[PDB]
């Protein structure tokens, strides 16, 4: 999306790049090499800068049936720091994220992958009093989101219950 | 006429709605109508859906009155001929009121699903829909607590807690002017609604509004149950924009859906636009 | 002992707070105290206050024994002889109720400018500030209505009626269920207080703080009438935080002081930004 934009246009990019898997660095880089005055930051400062951002556009895992998303933990952060300053946020997601789950699978939503990227195994004893969690992804509610696009056009969050019941049957839900 | 007596009569099961006996009833008087022509026949249906709503000010009833002219009106456009179409009428209202009864346990296997171990739900009034899904919980080996509040106009909380004692649930009554107090111990809202009006919102008990509003400031997740046969084509800008057939101190509010995060009918669980897409789709 | 034979003595004054009777059975004691040291009549006033509290579990007489200890520590301060200073102390303490028995006339006096003509004014339960300010704004040839919920704990908003009507007022009673209901057809809100927090909060009846929210939801002004002697060191951070003590179906409840849009005492009109200002001026 942004390099298809930056050939025409020329506009400011900021990535944040995620704690515990540091992802943003490679898009960041990737966007450089294309000349679009890419810039880098950390997740702690998303809000500090928040107020002299005109758009927000970002994508996920999957989109749940309620208008829901499963993003890349820190999303919802963002969403958050969106809706304070009133900042749209745009959602890039194909057809098939679109899943007819509801959020009601709590303790298994999000992906625990092993604390050796939060907290080393280098720390010495005090390893075997601290409980260190590293969820994966995080959910982000409906409201805070202002578009989704996709590759039938934009849509508002209050309508992809239709787009599901146009994709999949009500007795697959639970397959 | 005497008709208000086989509504009432059909009301000795406590736990049928209104509007199902009120469906019932309007098919009970087609089957036993004599008329031989498809306008006489709407004609009378249209009186007795006014004389039952005479009786019964709830939303329900009218709301099932016109869902039923409105499944008169689709019967009568394929056959053209009365005799035909009353018999397929006839099953199809059978048909209809066999699903129909079947809406409480399929709100209920849906929702509670959305109930974790542990929380804590607050109920306003005495509803058989919340009750079906809070006992279809603690069937599931799920322990919470509930907290349900008085409904001063008349006490119906006294009698949603006693039902939550005799199904073995942990329930707390709170006044109605200490809605503001606990909201910040509770996890979700599950409560009823007498009648979702096109934009998404509810007609529900007066203490309903300022209880979403309490949520939506505390950021807690309020959740609705009701069936498909309440949805009605009303529009209410305000409070004052209600009808006054429904709310006689009033007995009923309206709630915007801007205060709602989903809703648990018997056709699943949709969001607050998608009322409006089936009153839409079915043309009432 | 006798002190709440006494206490209970000073209340048959209909109009008189109590923390002000509590304050003049302290002042009372403190003549009758036979004393030689400051530290022992500190002491023995202090077991008294928590008596008293013990007797009668509102904040404003909390707030009045400590408002009592700074004026003994600060008299104290001075003179260190507690004889002349004893002196000094008796007529500080007639002049201070002298002066803080007629605040309640200055209060309506400055508030009840506010009040437009046509308005419609909206109260939660009985409070003697909020009718002397009404009587003075209909002393002034003005017009308004009035809406009072009932206060369903103890039925005060029938009283406030009652006493409302005798001044030729249009009012009329709600429930506290159907706050939200009306906040639509109100004009402002104007609610008493029991006790003044440090942030700039109000401890009021338990049917306040929900009134505070809908209302903001509703950009509705919402102004509180107390006086000055109710200002307590208190920083509740929700409606748990409040002290059993004060609560006992809870009996009170807190509001932040981002729902308040002003506050009307003997000192002016103030902004919740002054009550912390004026506790720290004070060094209670």
């Amino acid at each position: 999306f942004l390099k298809e934009a930056a050939r025409k246009r020329k506009f400011h990019v900021i990535v944040a790049e995620c704690a515990p898997f540091c992802q943003g660095h490679e898009m960041a880089v990737n966007l450089s090499k294309a000349g679009i005055e890419t810039t880098v930051m950390t997740d702690a400062a998303i809000f500090a800068v928040m107020s002299r951002v005109n758009k927000v556009i970002i994508g996920t895992k999957t989109i749940l049936a309620n208008g829901a998303l499963r993003a890349v933990t820190g999303t919802h952060t963002l969403a958050l720091a969106a809706k304070h300053h009133s900042t749209p946020l745009i959602v890039c997601a194909p057809m098939f994220k679109l899943s007819p789950q509801f959020p009601n699978e709590e303790d298994s939503f999000h992906k625990f992958v092993a604390p050796e990227e939060v907290l080393p195994f280098t720390e010495g004893d005090i390893l075997e009093k601290v409980s260190v969690h590293c969820p994966v992804f995080d959910y982000v509610p409906p409201e805070l989101i202002t578009l989704f696009i996709s590759n039938i056009g934009g849509n508002a969050p209050s309508y992809i219950y239709r787009l599901m019941s146009e994709l999949y049957h009500p007795d697959d839900h639970v397959l | 006429e005497l008709i208000e007596y086989f509504k009432s009569q059909m009301k000795e099961d406590p736990d049928m709605a209104s509007a199902v006996a009120a469906i019932r009833t309007l098919l009970e008087f087609l089957k036993r109508d004599k008329g031989e022509t498809i306008q006489g026949l709407r004609a009378n249906l249209t009186s007795a859906i006014e004389t039952l709503c005479g009786v019964d000010s709830s939303v329900a009833v009218s709301s099932g009155g016109e869902l039923f002219l409105r499944f008169i009106s689709l019967a009568s456009l394929e056959y053209s001929d009365y005799s035909k179409c009353k018999k397929i009428m006839i099953e199809r209202g059978e048909l209809f009121l066999r699903r129909i009864s079947l809406s409480r346990n399929k709100i209920a296997d849906l929702c509670h699903t959305f109930i974790k171990d542990g929380a804590t739900i607050l109920t306003h009034a005495y509803s058989r829909v919340v009750l079906r899904v809070l006992e279809a919980a603690v069937a599931a080996k799920k322990r919470f607590s509930v907290y349900v509040t008085e409904s001063q106009p008349d006490l119906s909380g006294k009698k949603m807690a006693k039902a939550l004692c005799h199904l073995n649930v942990p329930v707390t009554v709170v006044l109605d002017a200490a809605v503001g107090y606990i909201m910040e111990k509770a996890d979700l809202v599950i409560v009823g609604a007498e009648g979702v009006v096109e934009n998404g919102g509810i007609i529900n008990k007066i203490g309903t509004n300022q209880m979403a509003v309490c949520a939506k400031a505390q950021n807690k997740p309020f959740y609705v149950v009701a069936e498909s046969f309440k949805f009605v084509r009303l529009f209410p800008l305000n409070q004052q924009d209600v009808p006054d057939k429904f709310k006689y101190h009033p007995w009923v509010d309206y709630t915007a859906p801007s205060l709602i995060t989903l809703l648990f009918t018997d056709l699943g669980v949709l969001t607050p636009s998608a009322v409006s897409d089936e009153l839409i789709k079915l043309y009432l």
